[PDB]
């Protein structure tokens, strides 16, 4: 009963993310020769070009990591990473153009992904 | 994958169980619910989630559901709670309370809590977030004084004066039509939140209603300007007629009456009673009896709070300097003796714990400090729990059944009493988004931000010239919120509803957000919230021993409190 | 340092005094002003050491005597008040007539 | 009868060759013309020229060709020479550089130059005359940072934000229809001209377009909001429509693209790139590779100007702190290394020498000094005359080319780039006479006399309570320009065409001057004044050694800068 | 003088440092922002002397110790910034944890 | 105390003043406003001591030497001009070339 001011007596426990979500894990290279470091909730399947894994396992997902945080990829790296599942109404739009609606529409997300370039699409 | 408690706390604030410590008291808070969806928590910055295409919507324009501005976890304490949420504004007014996001790819979000292209950030992780404090009892004195409010997390002031003329200095009156109309004006400069009192003092109702039709928001009635029976019966009369609330400083003296003729001139009506305890003035010594009552709204004064071992040797002398009383007269001596009181200080500091005094107030520059009305409520709440110890109520080791009675002294129960609440006093959907983000080691000590109306007003930050905000000197600021024309839109003069009908707001060329005032006859001491205690006081006449269910209340004063020798430069 | 309005104002009070403690040391009756920051000045140090109100009054009557300061100033000065924060928090403190 | 040279340039400031020293730099500058008439100088005071019936006109009314104002005998710098004139300014606009007095009289008079009644004097022989700074990279966080501006010769603010927000915290943005309202609200009290940028980000247009429709002068694409490629596209497009700017912080993760995917983004439209070396933000680690670009506008902000031997110490702590960086995290250290690079800043320092980068811009208070940018634009024109020497085309012993080439970066270029040069940014006949006065000595440290809109805004003048105004203390003060209403007239707020189209202005009852936001979308790198080289930026991505033309370019860091310790009390 | 903003404002610090040093030498333990003046004002200073922001990153660690100060005034202090002009133009000194 | 607007200011000099020599006893040479704070304060302190405007002249020129200031102070000093309340009212003071 020193007084710290302001401390904090958190309570007992460890807090689950995204549970009840499904996961998946994946191997993905940086085939890029610069670092590339990827957010908590960027729709996976639109990261980097640059980035070589199996792109139909990005869709709809996102890193199972702590909001806000980040998986850093140095120049040729590869790592395991896992995914969790996108959720409210699983529909994309912006980021890289590859989506810009429901997360379902795979076979044209995937096409838009090849012609453009990113890596993996299989 | 799982976060350890710790590092979870440490990233967005505490969680469900956890609890915070208020500063340096040893009173501590318990987060009881938190809205977040866990993996989902909003948090901006780079590579953070309010990103476009992720947790921050890239489709919609402002009117589809979009916020001006999203506070991420915030651990709100007030009166309807002690939790976890965002917080959400727009057009100036808490739109939602709960989780704030992209519904396109995240779970749980409030509907109308979308971060989209319009939205604007504040990081509260970490940060206790409050409704602004409303002070009800004002002296308009030196305009210095706001900053000084401002720097406690206080963003209503409500009170009288003209600055330092002795009718101001000595009571929160500004009389008559022709000064309340100055003070309108004046207030368009004055970045806080206002509401005027007129002079609760005449014979004829004429001469008192004029000023609610020029622009008042209300009345004090001053034994200095004579709180007689007359006085405080047409106050009333014109306050039932008006819809606004009455504020009453009694007659000391007993001169025309003692506590029991100023209740029947009250007469059952609604009445707000300053300063209850007395020292700040009231029939000597039993004014604090009109705590007890049912249609009293009663509130402390805060050089009182609270009793502490400098407290009287200060108060005798303040008193005595005050009145120009010379200590060779015996009347003097005989005045300050019947007025400044250990046993109802000390009771007083016992009626606020057991929730039979409703409401704090500062009394600011007349017989009160202007930014101590928060940082002397929770040297209060402080000093009972060590005397008394946990209320009866409490549970889980927490103090949240008292910090929740506490934060009710200087938010929502004087809006309701000022008529006022339908705006101000709670972090509540629909009202006024004036918030106050604490550090919880600076808590109700000094203000990290205070926000008006949705823009920052004032703030604790540094070096204007440096190459972030926080390199020394670190002091209080004066925010955009406060500059140009900003200052009208942040800010809300509060009014008669009939001089808004007869268009004084035209009239004088007010562009501040105009208030009403409504709805403060038709309550009593049952509506202030978790403060709703009616009951016999009884102050004995020889000892000045208060009783209350025949217990007499007595406590210690203290050497020292906190939030205090840690904090303060001088 | 989270500087609130009273400290920032409250600062000039210290400096006023040591400028006028300066004065004194050079050899020159001091005038209203410093008289008056001088024991101010006092009065906040001494709430900060942790003297008791009626210490502070007591002792303020003592930090001048009429031989430092200028004639006429003893007569101008006829009480000091100041606030500064006690171990059991803000109170007020007033020296009568401090110069005798 | 001859005057001897010193004696002359001592009365009337310099003449054709002279040179002078700018502050404690090694640089000289050398009077190119002079319009004067010798014998015919303008002077004003007892005994002096501008009298009735001699040099001052007592026939003709304020209309028939008179002046306002005249500064006489000014040393302009500007990018369009370095030479000796008076300064007429009528109506708050510069009407006539050339020389003033009577025509009854004296030979050479420019026609609409006439000292008349109506005409005020300036002294400015034996100062430095130039326009007031235009920063483009400003994050309104804390108000104070006005004058902080104001003191080191700036005059127009460019950037966003509502005040400490972790939003405008971080980026120049002010988001939404609402913010950019009050923002706009707000500036009706800041004595400086100010634009404002809305965010740059969404995946729809209407979500962007609303804010320029709603008042913004343009659009900040910045990381922490999601620089993604779509966010830049929709911004690119909306800009092109609109006619204003947009700035860019790419995305220094690389996370949806590294920089050749921001450019294919782009695809050729104009943008203004700001930080351009990275340390500020951008692509790790080839973000100044933007630099080489014909479509891109290149901005440093100024922490990084220029490379000293504390810089990168600093920087890196900076990072660390700033982004909760901690050190025994590995990928903190591998993103810390990435982005403060010695490598890049030392190349910047040579790029700004050879006007491949055109601007410089504060980043006030996020990452930069808001009162620095004029001062770190001539540490580093003094760093670089040091290791590289005399440029190639310098002529005489001067450094002429190398200052006309600087002072564009704070002046002309910002405007240019903004789509303002229309207004501000130069000394030149039609241009708001945003002026700033500079003692040799203090030249590019502090202001002597900033004049906005033709009245001065703000001195380093003394006590004001004294007989004369140089009395101690001397410190920068606000001016008449200032006070009242004079601060609309003396000040612009610049705005999109659409929004001024749409009556923004009378709909929120803004008194400012409104000017427009034009030409932005129609320019490139080729019009940079001084500053118009393309080139391939080759940067390593093993070593980030930065090749221009296959040389490496590389400089050392000093121990020392002029303009430092000889100036500042702290 | 030609005092910009930034130099009116930071001779408060210079202040409240001379201010809180008085209080240390009549042995009182020191407070919050006593105690974040001293250590920012020596950091301004050792600026002034022509140190380097390592030197001076290091020393702010070791100019108070916890025996100087009240309980719980270190645990508030987490880092303490200032900027200052060096003989190459002002920087930014973080001391982080200044008081162990 | 009643301090009227130039009052406040004047603190700031003599603040900046005691700043000046506390960087001068550390061996520093000293830079344009830390020589201007202390000729300046040094005048106002005259003039309080009761010295004439005269005395005030000639003693400016000789409260700093040029290897107490750094290379280039003395030539950007021309003048220094400070008005203090003498014992016969205020008076102006101007130091021509107050370093030689
Ligand atoms: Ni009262
Ligand atoms: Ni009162
Ligand atoms: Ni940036
Ligand atoms: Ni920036
Ligand atoms: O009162
Ligand atoms: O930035």
């Amino acid at each position: 009963n020193y007084i710290v001011p302001g401390e904090y007596r958190v309570a007992e426990g460890e807090i689950e993310i995204n549970a009840g979500r499904e996961k998946t894990t994946i191997r993905v290279s940086n085939t890029g020769d610069r670092p590339i470091q990827v957010g908590s909730h960027i729709h996976f399947v639109e990261v980097n070009k640059e980035l070589l894994f199996d792109r139909a396992e990005g869709i709809g997902r996102r890193l199972n990591i702590p909001s806000g945080t980040a998986a850093r990829f140095e120049p040729g790296e590869e790592m395991e990473v896992e995914l969790t599942e996108l959720g409210g109404n699983r529909e994309v739009f912006g980021i890289s153009d590859l989506t810009n609606g429901s997360v379902d529409n795979k076979e044209l997300i995937l096409q838009r992904a090849k012609e453009l370039g990113y890596k993996g699409v299989e | 994958m799982k976060i350890n408690r710790q590092q979870y706390a440490e990233s967005y604030g505490p969680t469900v169980g956890d609890q915070v410590r208020l500063a340096d008291t040893d009173l501590w808070i318990e987060v009881e619910k938190d809205y977040t969806t866990y993996g989902d928590e909003a948090n901006f910055g780079g590579g953070k989630v309010l990103r476009e295409g992720m947790g921050e919507n890239g489709t919609y324009t402002r009117t589809e559901n979009v916020l001006d501005l999203l506070l991420t976890n915030a651990l709100i304490l007030d009166y309807t709670g002690i939790y976890k949420a965002d917080i959400g504004v727009k057009d100036g007014y808490i739109v939602g309370i709960g989780k704030g996001g992209n519904p396109d790819i995240m779970d749980g979000v409030t509907p109308n809590m979308i971060v989209g292209t319009a939205t604007e950030v504040i990081a509260a992780e970490g940060k206790i977030v409050t409704a602004g404090g409303i002070d009800t009892h004002v002296h308009f004195i030196n305009p210095d004084q706001v900053d000084v409010a401002l720097a406690n997390g206080i963003t209503t002031l409500f009170g009288g004066g003209t600055g330092p003329a002795e009718g101001s200095k000595a009571t929160t009156v500004t009389p008559g039509p022709w000064n309340i109309e100055k003070m309108l004006k004046s207030t368009e400069g004055l970045p806080i939140n206002v509401g005027i009192l007129g002079k609760g003092h005449g014979s004829s109702i004429a001469p008192i209603m004029e000023q609610i039709d020029a622009g008042a928001a209300g009345l004090k009635i001053h034994e200095d300007w004579g709180a007689t029976p007359a006085s405080i019966d047409r106050s009333l009369t014109v306050a039932d007629e008006a819809d606004v609330q009455v504020a009453i400083h009694s007659d000391t003296l007993n001169e025309a009456g003692f506590l029991e003729d100023t209740l029947r001139a009250i007469n059952g009506r609604v009445i707000h009673s300053f300063h209850v305890e007395g020292a700040g003035g009231g029939h000597a010594p039993d004014i604090m009896a009109m705590a007890g009552h049912p249609n009293v709204l009663p509130s402390s004064t805060n050089p009182t709070r609270p009793f502490t071992v400098n407290t009287i040797d200060e108060h005798l002398d303040m008193l005595m300097v005050c009145h120009h009383l010379k200590q060779n007269i015996p009347e003097d001596v005989a005045f300050a003796d019947s007025r400044i009181r250990p046993e109802t200080i000390a009771a007083e500091d016992i009626l606020h714990d057991l929730g039979i005094i409703s409401m704090m107030s500062t009394d600011a520059l007349a017989m009160g400090r202007a930014g101590e009305m928060v940082l002397r409520t929770w040297q209060t709440a402080d000093k009972m729990k060590k005397q008394r110890g946990p209320l009866a109520e409490e549970k889980n080791g927490s103090d949240n059944f008292r910090a929740k009675r506490y934060v009710s002294k200087y938010t929502i129960n004087p809006a309701i009493a000022q008529g006022i609440a339908h705006e101000v006093g709670s972090i509540e959907e629909g009202k006024f988004a004036d918030l106050v983000l604490w550090e919880p080691k600076f808590f109700g000590v000094k203000a990290d931000r205070v926000i008006k109306g949705g823009i920052i007003a004032y703030a604790q930050i540094g070096d204007p010239s440096a190459s972030i905000p926080t390199p020394q000197p670190v002091m209080g600021r004066r925010m955009y919120g406060t500059v140009g024309d900003l200052i009208h839109d942040t800010n809300i003069t509060f009014m008669s509803k009939s001089s808004i009908q007869q268009g004084v707001p035209a009239k004088l060329g007010l562009k501040r957000r105009i208030g009403t005032v409504k709805n403060c006859r038709n309550i009593g001491k049952k509506d202030m919230k978790w403060n709703d205690v009616t009951t016999d006081i009884d102050i004995n006449p020889e000892t000045y021993e208060v009783k209350v269910d025949g217990e007499v209340l007595t406590c210690e004063p203290v050497k020292e409190l906190p939030m205090a020798q840690r904090y303060f430069l001088f | 340092m989270h500087l609130n309005p009273a400290e920032k104002e409250k600062l000039q009070i210290f400096l006023a005094s040591e400028l006028a403690l300066k004065r004194k040391a050079r050899g020159l009756k001091l005038n209203y002003p410093e008289a008056v920051a001088i024991i101010t000045s006092f009065i906040m140090e001494g709430a900060r050491d942790g003297k008791t109100v009626a210490m502070l009054m007591e002792e303020g009557k003592h930090v001048l005597t009429r031989d430092d300061v200028m004639e006429g100033v003893p007569e101008m000065i006829d009480d000091i008040q100041a606030e500064a924060t006690f171990p059991d928090g803000t109170k007020l403190v007033t020296v009568h007539n401090p110069i005798s």
